[PDB]
């Protein structure tokens, strides 16, 4: 009760667009640049006194290693200010903030700029494992390096497979849906609702963390793409792409390859009144945990709610407004069939009953994954303020924000309303 | 004695030193030839010291060209050449010495410093933007201050240097390794126990000695892919190279510069003929070409570059550091494109989305051929683009200190504009605003603010061009002003500060130009012959092209603008007919092709209006649409359009397109003189009597009584 | 003075091999497992007891992103512990450790591991920039995207440069060098002391932060190898290689491309005197500053330790035992010519005199860098042992670490004794 409190103030997010369009030209430090100097555009801070900048990616472009020093160095930031990134699989990005938030409540610096960006257009295909030895010719040793050759040129493929149990995300994906008792009919309502919220909310347009910036190459100027809707009768005729027919998870109520950035500002609350800039929240606990790769791959949020709100001191219904990350269709709706009942929370761990129950009136209004697209490293930097204008917006005062990642590890943290 | 120039001993290695502290830069002069000459034979009369350096312990250029005021101090030709005979037989003392030596270079060496470069046996250069080295020879129009160019191809080549000093432009340090000038390059330092750039000038001493030492005992050797295919080859393709070049130097630009190809003829005859016999030559053509008419005004061509790149108003108080630019399009993406590199943080007003696209696609594709040729770094190139937010209301100018308009033209929506845009911004604030036609002083009396108002023309490829102009009203107060040029200066472009009038000088001059570009045509002597004939006579770009230079659609409001004052009777003096060539709705540039078009022969045979009859031959109506321009020229200052009138064309030469090679309009009073002009237009007395009307201030001292403006 | 304190455990590092020799042939997260695999061989602690690994790379083999987490999960430990790596460029581990120390102050977990582990045998040297696009491939459509081509196949390459200047790490190595007044002859003084003190080290064989581990594909065992020794005479013949012959950085007084791992682990205190494992050190304060890379490029530590030294409230010369990091030769002795005089701590800070005075005697005895190599990103967490048991083994009781990073951020902290 006496650590120092820390504020979120207002968070860019350069808008997301589906790969193929205009983000297939650039480089992917750029637009970190672009959203950081955005984040520079509606803040009116002066660029000395933010202190301590820290992105984080997945793909790391090995042109320029540590994405945010350059990155802050691209937007003329004063260069007393060190920087690093942080690499995750899928919560890159809201394990910025997390660090971040130690990071102040330490009480040793000022204010943090945290970040997510990566374009997964250009997937780094690189040479082969064996090929590279040939750096040992960078006049005849010249020549006796080069004389072991047969035909063994074949650039191995970064296949996104976790490595830990050597299958793709759509396996493990379509194993927890089916294992929960999710029809097909079922899990498409909310693939409905993920893109029928969303094109409401682009029409009345006060989904306003948005910064545009041109793209150098291409036209004229950006806003999001991945929206869509359509009638349920035309979405059960697409044949599912990651396991044999039988199975359950197509292409239409999955994510797709997108690409993007996002940046915030978070505030310790003492200069954010004393210098007096207007804030959006508070950022209270956070419980961080991870989950077998074998059985739990994608049961990601769930394990770990419990674990938070005990944390703080509270209680589930008693929420105001949820928002939970999804990846795919039906793994949000198994997150909340699983734990609608017993059996599960028993046998992994001890005597709880039912802590889980959203009541799903209070979820993701404003469409969050599948609305407008998943970003692979820079999801949660979104989720932020989509949770804070939000229940601002409304009525209430509190919120958790839930993700799960690649890898098996989940993370919570809940948020509350403005100070006034 | 050691008044400019000094040595010691260290390492027994005699470190001759350069500085001038009187003037900024150093000058090559007879006033330092003077000492530099008894100090290198008491080096060639020491034995203990085996190897010596020179150097500029100045900070700042290596040494300056010809000293202005020394070449163009006026002496008789026997004079000129004997001290450009003199000149380098200095230089023949020291090229083969003995006792070797080796110069070096950490600033702008350009002009007669090749000529002591590059007859050094080794030298040695510091990689940054500062120090280029170029050769300011043909750019004034001479040859050079000792004749390097007898050994400049004998070093580099024939064909790798003749695109080099011909062609004016400098090089930096980077090039030069490639090249082959300099061979060795050492980039500067940062911090230091001593201030950060007075080590790096004092540790290129300590190279230098650590490769001295190297030259005395030989264990480096001075015989330091395209080259070298010509290095033995040429017996027969002699004059199927510089017949190459004879017809390139004429189709670049026109026959009328007898000053290039004047050194060509030096290298023309440096091959194939006596070398050390060629090295006199030239003493009986540097004495032609500088006590010449093509470039005796173009000395006070250059004192004019160099006397409007200073502040002059004051000191700079309160610099600016962010900018506003209300309005995109051609002149405010394309001021954008010059105001964003070197430090200017700029916010650009758009109406729309739809025209930023138009917007920021300039400042970005002009900017990264600059990267295409490797002018900048691939990383700083996008730093400087980003220093460029477009906002699309208002959000930001609360911050703002200097603000520019570059809305289309007009008198009503723009007196709207500026009160509108007054309220979000401070009042320590600039407005300007770059008009064209209409003048200030009717929009200076509708703001809050009377005095903080100013304005700024431009021209209109903003990247190619040269020049600002100033507009200043009466109560542009001094702050004002200076706040004003540092801009100007600090952008780069060199300066002109205006008392205004009604036009103010540059299209006040342009339209009755412009106005008797119809008035060829207004015959029919077809007018794609007229490109030929007035590049003939100097201008770079045909009236033709003028046309399709300035815009269609503002050529009827420059045209109804002082004609609705007095551009009826001599700010013209035609009938317009523009109006009928936008009624069909000919586009301009916009459109692509320019004017055979198949229809500007019916605006002519409309009605009979050329029965027109007078013997105006091409060199008639050259002199013509020339002596206007300069009567118009000479109008000025005679109501006071500034303080005094030899400030004046190196504005409108400049950025307007009067031919170099020809002093400027307020310059030929003196080489073609103020007596033959008024002969041709008293020659031209009984045409018309209303509109070539001479002025009155130079004709009273024009003929007889050999008065001059100030010379 | 209420502020939880925290301990160093001991400190595991795997022996640093010159490239070309065993670990050419190993796979960019196996080392890792060995060195963690070593720290869980003498720590004798419960595998669950572990909280939340934390490791740094600077590569980040793309085959499998987020090494920490399968790192961990390789070496069997229990999967409820959440994973991130951290990538800067050269103080990577030892950003770790900072993290983990406001990860733990923060007053939510328990224990940290912290290490560093790289490879520079294989560099990714990737394809292209646009033969890439050719990922649109994976029946006339996969004719027309082949339809476009030149020869445009080159392979781009990872110099390492640093790229907001565009120049390798030893132009601005023998410009800082040169800039203060360092002769050939000073300059390789150190290079003497840095390896004749070393192989002194491995001679009493007290250097005992070395685990071994067997390299699969080649034959016994590991132990150090960039140890030689030689005379001053021998030493200048060796032409420069980072410039034409007047500079003063050749490759003998030089680091050179290494590889291995390291880690530790972190423990908040009053668990450690729960479990009773003996400590060794404590973790007080951090200063962590960056310089502009244009004119102070590897001035990293020496700007950064005179804001620490305030920070905690003590002073310069009652120290006990530096140990400053190295990269180049001379870099580090202009890191001790600069502030042994004015004008420097004078216009880049405001009145002071000569903080910088370290008396050379108390300095980096057990050889620092150039002794055993400098691996790229997994040094310092070799230093805070190479500190601990050092400081342990005279009297003395503090201590600072201090190192330079390749893009101006420097990292300086102090280290105090055993809390007996």
């Amino acid at each position: 009760p006496n650590i120092r409190n820390v504020v979120v103030v207002d968070g860019v997010r350069t808008p997301f667009l589906l790969s193929g369009t205009s983000y297939k030209d650039l480089m992917p430090h750029d637009l970190a640049r672009a959203a950081l100097t955005g984040l520079l555009h509606r803040t009116s801070v002066p660029k000395e006194v933010v202190d301590y900048i820290i992105f984080g990616t997945v793909i790391q472009e090995v042109k320029t290693s540590n994405v945010a020093r350059e990155a802050a160095l691209g937007a003329g930031f004063s260069d007393k200010t060190p920087a690093h990134t942080v690499t995750m699989a899928c919560i890159s990005a809201n394990q910025a903030m997390t660090t971040g938030v130690g990071l102040i409540a330490s009480g040793q610096c000022d204010v943090i700029v945290a970040g997510g960006v990566e374009l997964m257009s250009d997937v780094p295909i690189r040479h082969s494992r064996k090929m590279r030895k040939l750096m040992l010719d960078l006049g005849q040793r010249l020549s006796l390096i080069s004389k072991f050759r047969f035909n063994f040129l074949a650039p191995e493929l970064p296949a996104v497979s976790e490595f830990s149990t050597s299958e793709t995300m759509g396996h493990s994906a379509d194993r927890l849906a089916a294992a929960f008792a999710v029809s097909r009919l079922e899990q498409d309502e909310y693939a409905l609702r993920s893109h029928s919220l969303a094109k409401k909310a682009q029409d009345e347009g006060l989904l306003s963390d948005v910064v545009p910036f041109k793209v150098p190459g291409k036209d004229t100027v950006t806003k999001d793409n991945g929206i869509r809707p359509s009638s349920l009768e035309q979405m059960a005729k697409l044949k599912p792409a990651f396991i044999k027919p039988y199975g359950t998870v197509t292409a239409a109520n999955s994510s797709f390859l997108t690409d993007g950035a996002s940046a915030m500002l978070i505030m310790a609350e003492e200069k954010a009144l004393a210098m007096g800039y207007k804030p959006k929240a508070y950022l209270r606990d956070f419980m961080y945990v991870s989950q077998d790769p074998k059985d739990q791959l994608l049961l990601g949020p769930t394990y770990a709610t419990p674990k938070v709100l005990e944390k703080a001191g509270l209680t589930m219904n008693d929420i105001d407004a949820f928002e939970f990350h999804e990846a795919f269709s039906g793994q949000i709706l198994a997150n909340f069939k699983a734990m609608d009942s017993d059996w599960f929370a028993e046998n992994y761990m001890g005597r709880k009953t039912k802590v889980g129950l959203p009541p799903l009136e209070k979820f993701n209004n404003w469409g969050g994954s599948l609305s407008l697209g998943h970003p692979f490293g820079a999801t949660g930097c979104r989720l932020v303020m989509a949770a804070a204008n939000r229940l601002r917006k409304e009525g209430g005062q509190y919120g958790l924000v839930a993700a799960c990642a690649a890898g098996g590890q989940g993370h919570a943290m809940i948020v509350e309303a403005y100070p006034k | 004695t050691r008044t400019h120039i000094n040595y010691g001993v260290k390492g027994d290695v005699a470190v001759v030193r350069i500085n001038s502290p009187n003037s900024k830069v150093n000058t090559l002069s007879k006033e330092l030839h003077s000492e530099f000459s008894e100090v290198m034979n008491e080096i060639w009369a020491s034995d203990q010291i085996r190897s010596a350096v020179l150097i500029s312990s100045k900070p700042g250029c290596f040494i300056a060209g010809a000293d202005i005021n020394m070449l163009a101090a006026c002496k008789t030709l026997q004079e000129v050449t004997q001290l450009s005979q003199e000149a380098q037989r200095i230089v023949e003392k020291l090229e083969k010495s003995t006792k070797p030596i080796v110069a070096a270079i950490n600033g702008s060496c350009l002009g007669g410093g090749l000529e002591v470069a590059i007859s050094c046996q080794y030298r040695i250069a510091t990689k940054d933007r500062k120090t280029v080295l170029g050769t300011p020879e043909v750019l004034l129009g001479a040859l050079p201050g000792a004749g390097g160019t007898q050994r400049l191809p004998k070093m580099v080549g024939v064909p790798a240097a003749l695109d080099m000093m011909l062609t004016g432009r400098s090089i930096r340090a980077d090039r030069a390794k490639k090249m082959g000038l300099v061979d060795q390059l050492v980039e500067p330092l940062g911090p230091g126990l001593k201030p950060p750039e007075e080590r790096t000038i004092e540790y290129l001493e300590e190279v230098a000695i650590t490769f001295a030492k190297g030259l005395a005992d030989k264990k480096i050797s001075p015989k330091r892919e395209k080259l070298t295919a010509y290095a033995m080859t040429i017996p027969f393709v002699r004059q199927q190279v510089y017949k190459k070049v004879e017809e390139k130097v004429r189709k670049q630009t026109k026959g009328l510069y007898p000053a290039p190809l004047k050194i060509i003829d030096v290298v023309k005859t440096g091959i194939e003929q006596g070398s050390d016999a060629g090295y006199l030559c030239e003493s009986q053509k540097f004495g032609e070409l500088v006590m010449t008419k093509e470039s005796k005004a173009l000395m006070g061509l250059y004192h004019g570059q160099v006397l409007c790149k200073k502040n002059k108003f004051g000191a700079p108080q309160k610099d600016v550091k962010h900018l506003a630019i209300l309005g995109a399009g051609l002149m405010g993406a394309g001021i954008a494109q010059v105001s964003v590199d070197k430090g200017l943080k700029t916010i650009l007003k758009d109406a729309t989305l739809t025209a930023l696209d138009r917007g920021q696609q300039q400042v970005f594709k002009g900017l990264n051929d600059k990267v295409k040729k490797k002018a900048l770094t691939s990383f700083e190139r996008d730093s400087i683009f980003s220093n460029l937010t477009g906002q699309l209301d208002y959000q930001g100018f609360e911050k703002a200190d200097m603000v520019i308009e570059a809305v289309f033209e007009d008198l009503s929506l723009k007196h709207r504009v500026l009160k509108e845009v007054e309220a979000v911004i401070p009042d320590h604030c600039i407005f300007a605003s770059n008009t064209s036609a209409l003048p200030i002083s009717e929009i200076a009396a509708v703001s809050k603010r009377p005095e903080k108002v100013i304005g700024m023309h431009y021209f209109s490829p903003v990247d190619k061009m040269q020049l600002l102009e100033i507009i200043t009203t009466e109560k542009t107060s001094k702050d004002t002003s200076a706040s004003a040029v540092a801009v100007g200066l600090k952008q780069g472009k060199v300066i002109i500060v205006v008392k205004d009038g009604p036009g103010f000088y540059t299209t006040r001059c342009l339209a009755p130009m412009m106005s008797e570009v119809i008035r060829i045509l207004q015959e029919g002597v077809d007018p794609k012959k007229l490109d030929s004939l007035t590049t003939s006579f100097g201008f770079p770009v045909g009236a033709a092209t003028l046309v399709d230079e300035v815009g269609v659609d503002v050529a009827k409001h420059v045209a109804e603008d002082l004609g609705k004052v007095f551009g009826e009777r001599f700010g013209g003096g035609n009938p317009e007919l523009l109006t009928q060539m936008v009624s069909k709705g000919f586009l301009g540039r916009k459109s692509g092709k320019g004017f055979l078009n198949s229809d500007m022969d019916s605006i002519l045979a409309s009605l009979k209006l050329p029965p027109k009859s007078e013997v105006s031959s091409d060199e008639d109506i050259q002199f013509r649409l020339v002596t206007r321009f300069v009567n118009e020229a000479v109008m000025c200052l005679q109501e006071g359009i500034l303080a005094t009138p030899a400030e004046g064309d190196i504005g409108a030469v400049f950025g307007l397109g009067f031919p170099p090679c020809l002093g400027g309009p307020f310059r030929f009073v003196d080489l073609y003189g103020a007596q033959k002009i008024v002969d041709r237009l008293k020659k031209y007395e009984a045409a018309y009597g209303k509109q070539f009307t001479p002025c009155q201030l130079l004709a009273d001292h024009a003929n007889s009584p050999n008065k001059k403006f100030y010379q």
